[PDB]
């Protein structure tokens, strides 16, 4: 049982804002599917659902939303959209199949769609390399790009261990820039290859970039 | 948990003075009325509850007349009863939902108004 | 039937016990469908509690919700840095229109104080090319969050120069993280030879500075 939305992005005031979420591992007419959305450093807020006959319910608001479904996927689409629609959207499975709030126990990871007039920029990425104890930090310096998000993987994902990849911080300029740094032994530049997977699925960006000490 | 002996939908007309839609859950295991909960839920609305522990029932006053025989309960009939005037008005789908304890079911039925 | 939660501020030590109230103007359906839900910084929520005390299949005990009618609490006892997150209650009601989250409790795990391990990076001769030029230090697994950044060019402290990016508690061994850069030119990062950035903060007795010369 797993429920799974489609990819977001960036989304101009003049356009129409739809999502699909595929469950699977149960059927739809047995639960609700609600649809829970969330600002960019803001709470949890509940949209709506619809219930396991079919028929759409929705709270008390700014939105103009219509959820739908067919025999597997279950869509939310919006109009009219503002600057306020900007947040990871999620949906989630529901107990009680009339719709009742009891439990939001299948959970989507979410997408973030921007509401924006501003044109999308892939990233430039810069290696952040060490100069000079015993341990060693670099990074990935992720410039100018737009909109969230940006994924960062190290070695494709081999590197979990001691990684901080740092939120994104909005420039004077109108766009995003972050860091991703990683710490080992300093005796391991030179024998280990550290490279950062560096993608931008809104601009049809993967950068992989060879962190070397100079 | 819960059972029933489902009903897909219900039919009246004008000549219907009261309208039944009905509810019968075939596994209840409840010997007193006090541990069974009933709600009726339309359009996102609890337009009639039975709240077994507190013996108190509740409606909108849109729905003022609608009702239950709790002397059925244990039963299984949990059906809700109404006249013609709020039948009319909110046809379409219904949900009952049965509560024993933590054991818990919802059936649906279709009301029709045939012209 | 707005919900109120407990004003996002809770904290306790690796052990200790915190508590968040999640107050609700109506009553919520049956007294009791109040859930609980868990959400780590960029993970989907999960769900704890349901019908106000029941617990989500492997949820461990120490997450305790009590309450009723308008008034709940989540009692998390033996904190533990894996409980950093932001909490919420959801209600439901008679009307499904007023379903509502709570606005969200944020618990942060106090440990023992943590001095941070700073690391400053130049530029690199990619960026160079483009014309202008970020300078990097970074403020490594530290605690508590508050921390201070100086960036200094040739023994001059700087101003209006730079953006900080601080991570958020960390679930395995909660302490933070620090990111400041300094945005030059590359005319003005070429007059100059010494790049410094000066860390302080409660666990350094002086204050750090870590540099570089252009051109090592
Ligand atoms: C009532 O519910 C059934 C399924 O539970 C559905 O197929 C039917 O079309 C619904 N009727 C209306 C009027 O929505
Ligand atoms: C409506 O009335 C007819 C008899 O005229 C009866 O058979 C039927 O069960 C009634 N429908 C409902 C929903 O009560
Ligand atoms: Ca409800």
């Amino acid at each position: 049982q797993s429920v799974k939305e489609s990819g977001g992005g960036l989304f101009q005031p003049g356009g129409s804002l739809r999502l699909s979420c595929s469950v699977s591992g149960f059927s739809l007419s047995s639960y609700a599917i609600s649809w829970v959305r969330q600002a960019p450093g803001k709470g949890l807020e509940y949209i709506g659902y619809i219930s396991s006959i079919g028929d759409p319910y929705y709270a008390d608001w700014k939105g103009r939303f219509t959820i739908s479904r067919d025999s597997s996927t279950v869509y939310l689409q919006m109009t009219s959209l503002r600057a306020e629609d900007t947040a990871v959207y999620f949906c989630a499975r529901s107990y009680p199949g009339n719709g009742d709030l009891g439990r939001l126990d299948i959970w989507g990871q979410g997408t973030t769609v921007t509401v924006s007039s501003a044109s999308t920029k892939g990233p430039s990425v810069f290696p952040l390399a060490p100069s000079s104890g015993g341990t060693a930090a670099l990074g990935c310096l992720v410039k100018d790009y737009f909109p969230e998000p940006v994924t960062v993987s190290w070695n494709s994902g081999a590197l979990t261990s001691g990684v901080h990849t740092f939120p994104a911080v909005l420039q004077s300029s109108g766009l995003y820039s972050l860091s991703s740094v990683v710490t080992v032994p300093s005796s391991s530049l030179g024998t280990q290859t550290y490279i950062c997977n560096v993608n931008h699925k809104p601009s049809n960006t993967k950068v992989d970039k060879k962190v070397e000490p100079k | 948990q819960l059972l029933f002996n489902k009903t897909k939908s219900v039919e009246f007309t004008f000549g219907n003075d009261t309208v039944v839609i009905p509810c019968f859950v075939t596994n209840m295991e409840a010997q007193n009325t006090t541990e069974v909960y009933v709600k009726w839920k339309f359009k996102g609305r609890d337009i009639y509850t039975f709240d077994g522990a507190l013996n108190k029932s509740t409606v909108p006053t849109d729905f003022s007349s609608a009702k239950i025989e709790v002397s059925q309960l244990l039963k299984g009939d949990a059906s809700l009863k109404m006249d013609k005037s709020d039948a009319v008005s909110h046809t379409g789908n219904y949900t009952c939902e049965v509560t024993e304890l933590t054991r818990e079911g919802e059936t649906i039925i279709e009301l029709k108004y045939r012209v | 039937p707005m919900l109120t939660q407990s004003p996002s501020f809770l904290s306790a030590s690796v052990g200790d016990r915190v508590t968040i109230t999640c107050q609700s103007s109506q009553s919520v359906y049956r007294n009791k469908y109040l859930s609980w839900y868990q959400q780590k910084p960029g993970k989907a929520p999960k769900l704890l509690i349901y019908y106000a005390s029941t617990l989500a299949s492997g949820v461990p005990s120490r997450f305790s919700g009590s309450g009723s009618g308008t008034e709940f609490t989540l009692t998390i006892s033996s904190l533990q840095p894996e409980d950093f997150a932001t909490y919420y209650c959801a209600g439901d009601y008679s009307d499904d229109i007023e379903n509502a989250f709570g606005g969200g409790t944020k618990v942060e795990i106090k440990r023992t104080v943590a001095a941070p391990s700073v690391f400053i990076f130049p530029p690199s001769d990619e960026q160079l090319k483009s014309g202008t030029a970020s300078v990097v230090c970074l403020l490594n697994n530290f605690y508590p969050r508050e921390a201070k950044v100086q960036w200094k060019v040739d023994n001059a402290l700087q101003s209006g120069n730079s953006q900080e990016s601080v991570t958020e508690q960390d679930s395995k061994d909660s302490t933070y993280s620090l990111s400041s850069t300094l945005t030059l030119s590359k005319a003005d990062y070429e007059k100059h030879k010494v790049y410094a950035c000066e860390v302080t903060h409660q666990g350094l007795s002086s204050p750090v500075t870590k540099s570089f010369n252009r051109g090592e």
